[PDB]
């Protein structure tokens, strides 16, 4: 709507990309986790934190 | 002729053919694991009037926070672990847990998920087939410890042949008076309390005389490979549990007393060897499934 | 008031020692104990409130002369304040103390007939408190010792599940039990609640509630002792000390 | 601890913890293994309390 | 008709009414953490040549320095437990300890006296009841797993009624040959060896034809709450202990050759819930015995 | 008269006199507690997917460094402690090991060596004989419970003496229907379901109706002194692998289902204390082998 | 538009925290001889008439 380049903002941050589910992990799992370069190679979305 | 044989050994169902891949048996392993920090970090935090250690120890588990006013149900690794339960006990039940869960909540821990570094002995008897002649009676009652009462009606010695199956190591044999026995074309020997036995030995042959019943106690050993991390006490206490929560409940499916009756009685069936295979699967999950709703009662 | 006001094992037996049998015994007239009457609360109703007299209210009743009046007269004093109106006992007996009753041979009364469920039932345990149960039990154990009674305490609390979960503990002839004990005895005290001059509508509410707000007044009183200001001039015979025994305990 | 899960009081008497995590994964480093992960330092980290 | 009944379950005693308070629950927990401690430093200085670990243990423990030359007993923590034990059995015992030890000797370690954060399966068969008609034969023999040993002398087929309760939640039935068995008022189906039955569906009845003797064995799990710390194999040896050390030996009172019988027995009394309280309190007060015990002979 | 016994009670065979002394003591010792560190340092091992804690474990344990292409079987320690069970068993079992190779293996680490610190508790119910009257019939089913069927087929009533040994602690007599039984010279009390028994006390009667056959089950607890390090799990488990791998068998030689069984019988014996003695030492030497070879297996 | 609406709060999902009681009467069968009549009328209060 505001056409920024590469618009960091979605409408709603998506449950689904390409037909295929995106993952969810909390903050507090994310923290103590060991793979994170893996895990980073495909998308994931961070809650329960500020 | 009559034909007598152990009920636990008849019409053993079909296994579930899923979830039995090198991933699948990682998240088996991995959840035994799991389960047991849960446990201990329960007591730990008993001691140090804390409840961080079980929070943490819950987060991993269930990948998410505890909260006072939420249910501690476990997470989706517990649903996932009640429906590979489900899916191992009969081929009929379905597969709904995805692959890619399966992976995903197998990357927590390092374990290799090898299923056949050790070994358990298990102590049901197996007793294919007693046969008697006419004028006989013959009852067995007993999974652990076998009791056959065999009464002689008749006039003269009846010849009662035992056959123990070919997959047990060891039986051993007791009787309530002296008794003889002896395999095929073979002399008998002088009466005696007890025998020890080898099962592929053959068909035996105890003298049944005239008078009082006749009683004698079966015990037997089999050698079945499992994980390291197999504990036959938290297995046994598991599968009560997931009796009594209805995950054996399906049509067209056999129950047992104990799990040592149903892993005995696949393995005696055709194809058993494959069988065990999934069954020694199932006996590691019930392990993690023991463990997890101890700490975490529904 | 001041028998009320005892709140340890210590305390109560201490006071038992030192006050005579005749306080206990009451001169005034009193009524029949077991009556359906009806009294006035006009604070609540306009109509005449049915109620119950008995023998562990605040106020004297008549007793009979036996043995078992006596005790039962004493039992009342301890948990109501008040005992009942039991004539010409005699010189010799009213002036032992209550624990000489209870405990020692040397009086000259014989009480090895007594029946603890009768004595129960007549001073109405259903009706009692927790505080008022526990001091009953005291003077229940206090007479098995002396008669040698100590196996039929044991049955008779078997049989009353509620009253061996609050039977005191104690040996009654060892001091170093009572001074462990640590249990509450008191009926009356300093309330952490609000407490009003209001009234209550059962006999036995409104008469504790009188010694409680009594119990209050002699809180503030100049007849009230209190031994963080005054412990010099209390006399060294009736002195606190840690180490304090009862004769032949 | 700077976690807010963490409400636990860490001691600092008696010998270090991070003393035993440093002279560990020099013992790892002669073997090989890999470093002492997130989940084992913060056990080990929390082991003495009040 | 004819009425066949378990043995263990005939007239449950009262357990005692003291020591089950919050406090005195957590003096029971701490003994319980105590005696572990002492078998683990035991272990230690037995490993080592100082011991060190050994006199601090017991010094806790026993509120007193081990001496060379006397018995090391445990001091006043072993006769509280010992005596509370003495009260929970039974309504009868006197209740010795004070409250004042009690809550000293809980004072000594942090742990909450929390008895329902977990449960724990117990295998005992409550056959309450066996109704048969004449002419009928019917034997009950076993606590952990039921024979049951009928005979058809009769004309023609009998009905046998089987109650098992209301508190177990699985009871497996096995026989020796099949036989045929259904809810009341509802029709019988195909004779087959296994019955997976829930005791709540209702009395089951049982065809009995008039040809053999058919004998059924019976399996049952039931769930009570218990702490996290409840340990099934030390709470038997505990219990075996305690009954030969006399702390059991009071009037009026059964005898159970097992602590799973004594809990199912009081289950199943007329105010079973209220009794199994009492019952849970004492397996963990028996099995802080065992280990104290067993670290410290006498 | 009609005499009737225990089958495992029957005929106890010599056991070793061989590895007894104070340093082969203190040999089993150190191989119990070094194969509980060989079956952690497995677990460790595969929970963090590095092969150094089990390769240290093995090292000390078996004195050479684990290689690939190898066996693994778990070196000299192994072959002595294979070879010490052989020769407790019987005494006709040759004894291998040297008293040099004994002393050096017994170095490796610290224990006391003392097999009567601690007691367990045994459950094998020892019958030692039951005598009957001409019309009636006895007979005797099982060890760890025994159940004992008797019929009256005579004109009236009939006395049952029953002998349970001077050893066992506590009997626990249970019946199908409640049975009258005392003492010697004692009154006949009314009829009870259950009863509690010393087999100090002296032989018992057992007043046996004309009516319906009776089943007492028999439960035991016998009291046998044994290190602290003694785990029963381990050593029947451990006992059952023994008998698979066939180092039990030599000539004239009695076998058991349990160990459980081959200690009680061994204590009824003449000489029974010496024997029990032997006994717990290859007790501890079982325990050993059962964590050694589930580590290793071969 | 499910998922979008739910994020403009933030609440709990859980539907297991508390208790109702209900008060229907779960009259499932009432087994008769003959010659008798039945009548069952009401769910919050059965009444049953023979």
């Amino acid at each position: 709507r505001f056409g920024f380049r590469d618009s960091p903002f979605c409408t709603s941050l998506p449950r689904t990309i390409m037909g295929n589910d995106v993952r969810r992990i909390s903050y507090n799992v994310f923290s103590m986790m060991e793979d994170i370069d893996d895990v980073i190679s495909e998308g994931f979305i961070l809650y329960d934190a500020y | 002729a009559n034909r007598a044989t152990s009920a636990f050994l008849d019409n053993p169902h079909p296994v579930g053919v899923n979830y039995v891949d090198e991933g699948s048996r990682q998240f088996v392993a991995v959840a035994e694991l799991l389960a047991s920090k849960l446990i201990d970090s329960s007591r730990e935090s008993d001691e140090s009037n804390s409840d961080v250690p079980f929070v943490q120890a819950y987060s991993k588990f269930a990948d998410d926070n505890p909260r006072h006013l939420r249910v501690k149900t476990g997470g989706k690794m517990a649903n996932a672990l009640t429906n590979v339960i489900r899916s191992y006990y009969s081929i009929n039940a379905p597969a709904i847990v995805p692959q890619v869960e399966i992976d995903r909540l197998a990357s927590k821990a390092t374990v290799s998920g090898d299923m056949y570094n050790s070994y358990a002995i298990f102590n049901s008897v197996p007793i294919v087939e007693v046969l008697s002649p006419a004028r006989t009676t013959v009852s067995i009652v007993g999974s652990d410890r076998a009791d056959v009462t065999m009464l002689n009606t008749g006039a003269g010695a009846a010849n009662i042949t035992f056959n123990f199956g070919q997959i047990a190591e060891t039986v051993i044999l007791k009787g309530s008076v002296p008794f003889q026995l002896a395999r095929l074309n073979q002399p008998m020997p002088a009466a005696r309390f007890t025998y020890k036995l080898r099962p592929l030995d053959g068909p035996f042959i105890v003298v049944l005389p005239v008078g009082n019943p006749l009683v004698i106690s079966a015990t037997a050993a089999t050698r079945i490979q499992v994980p390291l991390a197999f504990n036959k006490a938290l297995v046994e206490s598991g599968f009560q549990t997931a009796m009594n929560d209805g995950l054996f409940d399906i049509q067209n499916v056999n129950y047992y007393s104990s799990f040592d009756e149903f892993i005995i009685s696949q393995y005696h069936a055709q194809d058993g060897i494959n069988r065990v295979s999934t069954c020694v699967i199932l006996g590691l999950a019930l392990q993690a499934y023991d463990q997890m709703r101890r700490a975490l009662p529904v | 008031m001041d028998v009320l006001s005892k709140g340890s094992l210590k305390e109560l037996l201490a006071h038992l020692e030192k006050t005579p049998l005749e306080e206990a015994i009451s001169y005034r007239i009193g009524t029949v104990p077991y009556q359906n009457v009806l009294i006035s609360r006009n604070e609540y109703y306009n109509q005449l409130y049915p109620d119950t007299t008995s023998l562990i209210d605040g106020v004297s009743r008549e007793g009979q002369r036996n043995v078992n009046g006596l005790i039962m007269s004493i039992i009342s004093y301890v948990v109501s304040g008040s005992g009942h109106y039991i004539p010409n006992i005699g010189f010799m007996l009213l002036r032992r103390s209550i624990l000489d009753i209870l405990t020692k041979h040397d009086t000259g009364l014989v009480t090895n007939n007594l029946n603890y469920g009768i004595i129960a039932r007549n001073l109405t345990v259903s009706k009692m408190n927790c505080e008022q149960r526990k001091r009953m039990l005291i003077c229940f154990k206090l007479l098995a010792y002396k008669d040698g009674n100590q196996n039929d305490y044991e049955i008779y609390l078997n049989q009353n599940i509620p009253l061996k979960q609050i039977a005191p503990n104690f040996i009654p002839g060892d001091m170093r039990t009572v001074i462990h004990n640590q249990d509450q005895l008191a009926i009356v005290g300093i309330p952490a609640y609000r407490l009003t001059q209001s009234t209550e509508l059962s006999i036995r509410d409104d008469n504790a509630k009188s010694y409680k707000l009594g119990y209050v007044d002699w809180y503030n009183s100049n007849s009230f002792l209190r031994e963080r200001s005054e412990f010099n001039l209390i006399r060294l015979k009736d002195r606190d000390t840690k180490y304090g025994k009862l004769n032949g305990w | 601890d700077t976690s807010f899960i963490d409400t636990r009081k860490y001691c600092t008497d008696g010998l270090s913890p991070r003393e035993i995590q440093k002279a560990l994964n020099r013992q790892r480093a002669y073997y090989d293994r890999p470093e002492l992960t997130i989940s084992e330092n913060k056990t080990l980290l929390s082991q003495s309390i009040i």
